[PDB]
């Protein structure tokens, strides 16, 4: 329109009417040129590619990308407090994205002067895919997101993808995208862009503990019809053999016969944060539980959804079985297990086996007059009919949604990370140059309000009654910006 | 203080009775805990509240208190209830102090 | 009074400088030095006994 | 046992000289329980030398410490801290950390009587005061 | 109504029309006074306790019940049997309850020679839980359901419910739950109680034997298969050789659905000499662990009990075992009760007792010969096909199935119909009255009461539909 | 024709361990070492930032679909063992007692990428001519190799990690799998048998499962 | 309610009494039974133009339990008015209910 | 009304809707002489 | 309703967890039930 | 801490009426201690 008119207002609030939550939220950005307005072929010979596993094939584009995908973009402390006490669960319904006050600067070096000014003229490039025809890097829990706190000021992140390989090279199926290939919209200073989209049908996200325990579904009181094989044999002695049959009850609760059985289990190595504890060896990647794709070992980070711990040992981590948030100020390596913040799945006990231990036992033979009966341990137990699990829990810090890959099948499509999964998800010389702006997105969430009859109150997420130097969830004196704590979503209570 | 014998004998399957006579201040007006300690570690609670007892200790440890007395009695004696007893209670007087007892070490015997 | 006029709060929206070419997930604290002037007009109509 | 305790700092130091205890609280929530100090002498029984209530408004000392030593508590930090100071030799004794068991809040007041017994101690650490 | 007219009428027949049956129910149930009206709590250490995988935590009820989750509640030898001739299928569609012609007597005990009388303006309290708010105990099997002979007179079950525990003791995440704090109604001994049910939509249990084998459906292939990896003995023979899937071996024939899921379970003879000699009921039982407690895995997956020809052999604990009538509690011996069997479903499952195949080990390579181990337990592969358990007349007809993120195949172990949205609980009591109050006031609830219990009329319909 | 899903006659560009940004971090963290160095006592926890300089320990919202682990032979006669172990050393599924080889079996990978000589055992459709499925790489493991490892115990200051291979895996939230392709001689339906349940009602042999066909 | 909200109020009020039961105790010679009484009466009125002393605003016992499962005693119903010492005055009020 | 048809039914429940609570309360009571 | 603009999370009024012989604020083995603390009705915060 | 004497009516803070004195209890809304006091209570202060 023009370049002394503004393109639009600032909007940063969430209202709550009914059983619906929008979470409006504004930043503002600044975009670099990356690669010099080039695509660059990128592999792993590049950074020496030592390890099979670690080999791969992409290109780099001079694209950047917006990323909300992570919770406390969306909600403040106090806004994700509201919402997990009060509601049995949470979807998102739409979406709606707006870009304005865009800002072109040209930074002209002189000598060992630099000169930032206005170049009015220029425009920039924007585009959403709304067929899902470029690779979808979203749903791989990276970084470059819109900052939790409003008053910072972010960085575009740079898109890449990757294909398929064969060690550092790549093959002939490999794909080559280029994002000039796809119609976009160009914008001055004076111009905006937005659009709307439609989330489509997913479960509630389940926040909520259950109150029950799979094994104890029954009624303390009352016998059951059915019997069980309670002694094989008289006494001791010689030719003892004998069967008898005794009424499965209150007495033994562990013989009753159920109608349900726990999830599946996929075991992990157990990890105590205490280290004395822990052997003296190098255990990290050989000791760890993986799987083999095309010959590449990935390590099964996080892997299905199982309780962390047994009650009662909070020292013990899954070793590749929990998500792992850092602080804030953390270091990118080798840093401290007090410099990390590791979730705990504690509260899916209830349906869930634990991580750390075997699913159960089977029979390894007939037992016979010359052979015992013997059993063995089973380390992973895939789907049987007749399970129930719970999904892993979502984080104010963890991913919102992932991308269903588009395959001949799945089974329970949802991520493993946690969030809701969906298969349509939301001339060499030139001028130093970048542009700046702002983007406000507003998503409107569905609830699922708490009808519970529970007489006792339920537990709750509160703040800290006592004085400290720092108030959490603020900024400290220097001006920097922390999250103290990973806070899940699953307080209030149901039955099983 | 309160004060308990030096030591306390027994044979196994045996009661034993362990003692803490106490000023008014202390064992009178107040709850008595007891804790049991092995050497070389950290003492472990059997009674607290004068009768009640923590989870994870056995039904043979029984505690009372009759005026400014505690008494703890144990039953069917084990070699593993073999260590030093601990009586404690707060004291009221002298500024209120957590006053332990001088410790009794049950010995058993066979 | 209970509500009393409304408090008008007021800030420049800050300009970042150049970002790096290369990514860098930490907030941007290099900004253009920068301050706006204008004008401001606050009319009130009083009532008289 | 999900509670767990830790203690740091222990160690030889000559008389006059004053040295920091920490105790690493975790498993429980800390701001609600008076923490406290015991310490065993060695072929000596279980001495209580101080506590100190949740919020850490209220402290009490045993008289052979008091003055020499201060209990303080980080909440922020679950911490219990006992600096000592003017350190004789008849201060060489193992120090526990003990929690207090009784759990109070805001909505009521402590009380030294009930809040003080504890259900759960530490490893303790070794405090050697010689010349 | 009226004190002098009665609320209700005896019904109790079957009508078969076209594919949709209607069977109707009706018993006289007596209900006493449970707990002497209080909630109390109960945990591992009421009864005993001492064992790990045994711990719980819960809360009994002054509150009693009302049960129809067998067959035989609803079916007659006959009515039964004529079911399962004639018919591949069966499926409730709508349930109806009433309750009437409520009686309430008490009972007034002085040194004995106790006397029984009317009280006529006493009250029954009753209510559904419709919204499925309180915890679901109907579908664990249990006892105080409707007798199978509709003269007989039962007892009214007491409810109770256990929440979580860490050993006999609760974490604060139990939850504590009022039957007194739900809207319910009360019927003197003149009025009547009724409500309608839908039954959501759920699959037709299959009657029915498959005449095929899943392996055998060929017809007696282009495809081949490799037959030779050497010529003879000697050295250097190694060769490949291909030879066609026919007739002649059809156990190489390339097939497009596997046998469905199996976890095994140890195998235990009728003739006990057949036995080893030692404890083996728990050892060597197959279990799942939750939560480090470790739990029987029965009935477990459905799989087929024994091989053709043997009849000797049970799977310890992947059967239904029923009792005989007047069947002892505690270590009766085998022609005491009935173990039920599954050799229906063999054609589609594998056997109980027996690995679900093998698989590859290692690679082979000169050096090294191939290798091959025993799958004991089996997960869901693509391809798969089942057959669930068969319902019985002892059996129980339906389950609750938990309200969880994720289930597969919600179809309950033991056997019937699962559903999100069961026929609903219906609970009752006997309204409490107090004894003569002290005249001076006390502010204490009223420990006093007159002992008292009601009887009554009960009568269930289920329209059913078959195939 | 009743209602059945288009077979999805495409193989995918993208693996299903490689769909991350590579110049971008992710904010989960992962544990880089266990002990500082060698020596007595070295025990420690330290976490690092997955990245793009190790892919391997990034974490993912899927994992590959199940497997059933085939013998692998060779094409070169003489790299086979000198024995008969066509139908011993065959992976096999019984049923009543009578055992069935597990032909083709669950849709797997014939063989690694580079690896052209190996076929799987049972694993393959023959017409002779041995079809391979090299395309569902992507997201199927490779037949002739194990699906993973997982744990076998506790760790503990006397006790060092153990792991074991799993040979065969069952399904599990969070798996994506291809099914087998369709060949021109290769059949087009299946009937579905008809049972109380089943999963994936594909047929394994490929194309269309119909519970009314033709 | 506390935790979600700044504030509340009452605004209307709906009060029920019904399913009464008269219960006669029949003492003969030391054993006592309880039978029903009929015809009985019980006698309840409301004040609503608040002539009689007022007592519920002095935070006495005998309230409706907070456990729907108890079962409560009614408080007995009195009085104060003014005196000096244990005399009555003649600006003393009674009142007959 | 009758000797045998109960004059009120069980109300306890609290349901919330909007900016208002409803609480419902039934008990069991005794009054003496 | 609370229309508060706070940033940080607000204080709240929560069953604590822990393991325990009894829950708070219900009945116990012997059928009396038990409340063990009051519970005041301030928790949210306001600007004066 | 406190003073070895009976204070708990002597020392009360009290209205008159008519010649008779009342406790003032609860009495005016105030702060029942300081912050970061948790040991002390007014004597008449607050409900119990």
């Amino acid at each position: 329109d023009g370049v002394g008119s503004s393109s639009g207002n600032w909007h940063c609030d969430s209202q709550w009417l009914g059983d619906r939550v929008i979470t409006t939220s504004t930043r503002t950005w600044a975009l670099p040129t990356y690669n010099n307005h080039l695509y660059k072929q990128i592999s792993n010979s590049t950074s020496g590619g030592s390890s099979n596993d670690n080999a791969y094939f992409g290109y780099s584009t001079p694209w950047g990308y917006f990323d909300f995908n992570r919770f406390h973009c969306h909600f403040s402390p106090r806004d994700w407090q509201r919402l997990i006490n009060n509601n049995w669960g949470f979807r998102p319904k739409r979406l709606n994205f707006k870009l304005f006050n865009i800002q072109v600067k040209e930074v002209t070096d002189n000598n060992g002067v630099k000169t930032i000014a206005n170049n009015l003229t220029s425009t920039v490039q924007v585009f959403t895919d709304s067929d899902y025809q470029l690779p979808y890097v979203l749903g791989s829990a990276h970084e470059g997101c819109l900052p939790p706190f409003p008053a910072d000021v972010f960085m575009i992140p740079q898109y890449g993808y990757l294909t398929l390989n064969d060690g550092s090279q790549a093959v002939g199926r490999s794909s080559f995208y280029c994002l000039e290939y796809f119609p976009s919209q160009m914008l001055r200073t004076g111009n905006n862009f937005q659009f709307s989209y439609e989330f489509e049908n997913v479960p509630f996200h389940s926040s909520y503990a259950h109150s029950q325990s799979l094994d104890r579904l029954m009624n303390p009181l009352i016998d059951q019809y059915l019997y069980y094989l309670s002694k094989t044999i008289n006494g001791s002695g010689q030719n003892q053999q004998t069967l008898k049959f005794s009424v499965a009850g209150p007495s033994n609760m562990a013989v009753q016969g159920r109608n349900y059985i726990p999830g599946p289990s996929y075991r992990q190595q157990r990890v105590s944060t205490t280290v004395t504890q822990n052997n003296n060896s190098e255990f990290a990647w050989p000791g760890a539980s993986s799987w083999a794709l095309n010959g590449r070992n990935s390590l099964m980070n996080p892997g299905p959804a199982m309780a962390s711990h047994k009650e009662g040992e909070d020292r013990f981590f899954p070793l590749s079985g929990s998500l792992i948030f850092g602080k804030q100020g953390t270091g990118r390596d080798n840093v401290d297990a007090d410099k990390v913040m590791i979730t705990n799945e504690e509260e899916i006990k209830t349906t869930n086996p634990v991580a750390t231990e075997s699913y159960g036992q089977v029979a390894t033979n007939h037992q016979s007059a010359q052979a015992q009966a013997q059993t063995g341990w089973v380390q992973n137990q895939g789907i049987l009919p007749g399970m129930v699990w719970q999904d892993r829990d979502v984080y104010l810090q963890g991913p919102i949604w992932a991308k269903i890959p588009h395959t001949d099948g799945n089974f329970h499509p949802s991520p493993l990370m946690g969030g809701f999964g969906m298969k349509h998800p939301p001339l060499n010389s030139f001028i130093t140059q970048y542009s700046t702006g702002q983007v406000s997105v507003e998503i409107e969430w569905e609830l699922q309000k708490e009808n519970s009859k529970r007489w006792n109150p339920e537990i709750q997420y509160t703040s800290n009654y006592y004085k400290s130097n720092n108030v959490e969830f603020a900024v400290n004196t220097e001006g920097v910006y922390s999250e103290p704590r990973p806070i899940g979503t699953r307080y209030l209570t149901r039955n099983l | 203080v309160l004060t308990q014998p030096p030591s306390a004998s027994g044979t196994p399957g045996q009661r034993v009775t362990i003692s803490c006579s106490g000023s008014s201040s202390n064992i009178g007006s107040n709850y008595v805990y007891w804790y049991q300690q092995i050497p070389g570690t950290a003492p472990k609670l059997l009674i607290y509240s004068n009768n009640q007892r923590p989870s994870g200790v056995p039904d043979r440890f029984s505690g009372s208190k009759s005026g400014t007395s505690a008494s703890l009695a144990i039953s069917g004696l084990r070699s593993e209830d073999e260590a030093d007893y601990y009586c404690a209670a707060w004291d009221d007087s002298l500024s209120g102090n957590w006053v332990f007892g001088g410790g009794t070490k049950l010995t058993v015997l066979g | 009074m209970k509500h009393p006029p409304p408090q008008i709060l007021i800030k420049n929206t800050p300009v970042p400088a150049d970002p790096p070419t290369a990514f860098n997930k930490d907030k941007l604290n290099s900004f253009i030095t920068q301050y706006s002037t204008g004008q401001v007009s606050v009319e009130i109509e009083w009532e008289l006994q | 046992s999900e509670v767990q305790l830790l203690e740091s700092g222990g160690g030889l130091v000559q008389p006059g000289k004053s040295l920091r205890l920490s105790c690493a609280a975790s498993g429980f929530s800390f701001s609600n329980y008076a923490m406290s100090w015991v310490r065993q002498a060695p072929g000596k029984g279980l001495e209580w030398v101080s506590g100190i209530s949740g919020s850490g408004g209220s402290t009490n000392y045993a008289e052979s410490v008091r003055g020499r030593f201060t209990i303080s508590r980080d909440n922020s930090k679950n911490t219990l801290y006992l600096e000592m100071n003017s350190l004789r030799v008849e201060d060489t004794a193992v120090y526990y950390c003990a929690k207090g068991m009784s759990y109070y809040d805001r909505s009521g007041y402590f009380w030294a009587k009930y809040h003080y017994g504890m259900d759960v101690w530490g490893q303790g650490i070794t405090v050697t005061v010689s010349s």
